[PDB]
């Protein structure tokens, strides 16, 4: 995992810094960012009204 | 005194009024009378104002009748008035049928 | 005293990507400048896109045309993505008539920008794959706007039993940068580097958009500094 | 609030300050050792506990 | 709308309140401001499962509720479908905003 | 259309605190305008204050002087609260001397308005308790600056190791806060309300600080927008 993350040009640790739109502040602790797989379930609220 | 309606938080009514629940009811009565008097006043004077014509279109011809209507519509509901009367505590409650200090 | 900068430099690697640098600055002040610019740039600019479609031989968003490899849904969905450009001012709204009638693969630039008022930037996008024999007639409406609008609001324009309204993403910007770092002389401080990047669609060079954002922001502060009406 | 608002002190550092608290239940004002922060919240604890 | 004078018939008022065309929600903003509403849980265990509140407009089709009150409802945010009620009588609304 | 806020309001509770209203804002503009004005008003101000003093009869920093009820530390702290002002331009740096030799509560108004270019407003501010039995003579150094300066920094200004130097709160604005609110327009919600509160030292009305700050920021975008200006 670490070898691939290295060879992709990334922080070898999964962490990074981040910024806020509105204040430009650098969130003093490093936040985690990534890519994940995501599903939508069938309880759509249009039929709960 | 202006109210600018909010939600009320009370212990003062335990000072002037002996019981919470009786306090609620007497506020209810005062609110009732205040509402009745305002509703009759509004209905009489407005029907006098619009006695000339009652059609759908004709009511909006000057925008000022609507303006006064929404001004009074900008006034707090009766219960707020009665509550404010008890923080000012201008009223006194006693055995059945307590009434304002209007005399 | 007020350490005023004068160094505003442009470098412009391409017609669409540009850099800018601001030099020299008083501390803690460029972050303010740049973050204000980033917000306004990336929020509130103006662009164009397509809204309405009338296909011949199809009546609703779930049909299919004989001899065309995609649904009508995917035609509309990818037509959503085609970024445009003006060549003339004052072009309000436009209607187009495409008649593809040959054994082809129907692509973006294949759209004849046949109206003199307007053009297409991205020409090399694949709308659809026809067969050897499909005949297709399409009619477009392109219009200007801001931010984002969904479909059902665009139900305003008179479907006439055929017209299909589509989503429309109007924003003309794609990416923005600012960064800051100190620069110094020995023993004497308070030099600041602001380095900024603008990446657009090509519908307008970075300079015009940057100028417009600043014009709006100054237009806001103008009233809020001088006029002082009192309660 | 001034020294924090100009980054000369972070949100958090042991500082010594002159503050008022009631000894049952009065009115002692001494030099406590505390931190901006605790000051910010204790701006909101009502002036009847200390 | 009646006290506006612009409308004389409840049929017209219903016609205008149903299709909800570009006319005033100002009345909803006003009335919503002194006419509290009773929020109602389904499996009420002890009274702290029924309350009143001052209601507020928001965007969309969901009920926004303050984070620190739910523990009274002893609920979770899985997606439950809380009920709401409107009193209609001023004695009731006073009991609401005085004890509820 | 794009909807402008007009006629900023202020409530003016007193000469040291004030409140501000901005109506109506379009979304996201709340944080922008607010944060810009905040950092500007907290960014670029000016002032004068005490730097280093020497007290007669003092062995070193924390001896105890008889005849005065208040220790050295508390005297230092009280002088930190003395607020200055100028009547003559360019009188950047000043020195003075004070002698008191009678039974009195030494106050701020008792200070010898001897050096003509300089005044004190908060006259009734109390310094210390004094009787017949003690006499005090001391030296004042008053210097211009910006911000908040720790004890180490100002030792450059004539330290000499027997004149004890002190911090100086040069900043004329003491605290400013703000808030953002939602509110309505027909068909819609989520338009912004910006609420401001300002608390100064009394040397200047807060409306003046705000007006001047916003004028700075306008003059500062003008150049980074239009160094190479067209239209």
């Amino acid at each position: 995992m670490n070898e691939w993350t290295d060879k992709a040009g990334l922080p070898r640790d999964g962490k990074t810094y981040l910024y806020d739109g509105g204040t430009g502040e650098r969130f003093d602790q490093p936040a985690t960012v990534g890519v994940t797989y995501f599903l939508k379930l069938g309880h759509m609220v249009d039929d709960k009204m | 005194v202006p109210m600018d309606t909010i939600t009320r938080d009370m212990v003062r009514l335990s000072e002037d009024t002996e019981n919470v629940y009786e306090t609620v009811m007497i506020i209810a009565k005062r609110a009732n009378q205040i509402g009745q008097q305002m509703k009759q006043d509004l209905e009489k004077k407005l029907q006098d104002f619009s006695s000339s014509n009652d059609n759908l279109e004709e009511v909006f011809e000057n925008r000022e009748q609507i303006e006064i209507s929404r001004y009074y519509e900008h006034l707090p509901k009766p219960g707020l008035i009665a509550t404010a009367e008890y923080e000012q505590d201008k009223l006194y409650h006693r055995m059945p049928g307590a009434t304002s200090t209007n005399d | 005293a007020f350490q005023k900068p004068e160094n505003v430099l442009m470098m412009e690697t391409s017609d669409s990507i540009a850099k800018f640098e601001f030099k020299p600055l008083e501390p803690g002040y460029g972050i303010t400048i740049g973050n204000a610019l980033r917000r306004i740039l990336l929020s509130s600019l103006e662009g164009f896109a397509i809204t309405a479609i009338k296909i011949e031989g199809v009546e609703h968003e779930f049909a299919t045309i004989p001899g065309v490899l995609e649904d009508v849904t995917n035609i509309i969905l990818n037509l959503k993505q085609v970024r445009f450009k003006q060549i003339v001012p004052n072009a309000d709204v436009e209607k187009a008539t495409i008649v593809i009638s040959n054994s082809e693969v129907f692509r973006a630039g294949d759209l004849n920008a046949q109206l003199s008022n307007f053009e297409v930037l991205n020409s090399n996008l694949v709308i659809c794959h026809l067969d050897k024999s499909a005949t297709l007639t399409m009619e477009f409406s392109i219009n200007k706007g801001r931010g984002y609008v969904s479909a059902e609001e665009n139900r305003a324009e008179h479907n006439e039993l055929s017209t299909i309204a589509i989503d429309s993403i109007y924003t003309p910007i794609r990416n923005v940068k600012y960064a800051v770092e100190n620069f110094r002389v020995e023993q004497k401080t308070d030099y600041e580097k602001l380095l900024m990047e603008v990446t657009t669609d090509g519908s307008i060079r970075p300079v015009d958009a940057l100028r417009e954002a600043a014009q709006i922001l100054i237009s806001h502060f103008s009233l809020f500094a001088e006029n002082k009406i009192a309660i | 609030t001034i020294a924090y608002n100009e980054g000369k002190v972070d949100i958090h550092a042991p500082i010594k300050v002159y503050v008022e608290d009631y000894e049952n239940g009065e009115l002692v004002r001494r030099m406590v050792e505390t931190s901006v922060g605790r000051l910010m919240v204790n701006e909101y604890v009502p002036k009847k506990v200390g | 709308l009646i006290e506006r004078g612009i409308v004389k018939t409840v049929k017209s008022a219903k016609k205008i309140v149903d299709r909800k065309e570009p006319v005033i929600w100002d009345i909803l903003e006003y009335v919503m401001k002194g006419h509290p509403v009773l929020l109602n849980r389904a499996p009420t265990l002890h009274r702290l499962g029924i309350q009143a509140f001052q209601p507020k407009l928001i965007e969309g089709k969901a009920i926004q509720l303050h984070p620190l009150s739910c523990t009274a409802f002893n609920a979770d945010f899985d997606g439950d479908q809380m009920a709401v009620h409107l009193p209609l009588s001023n004695e009731a609304i006073l009991e609401a905003q005085l004890l509820m």
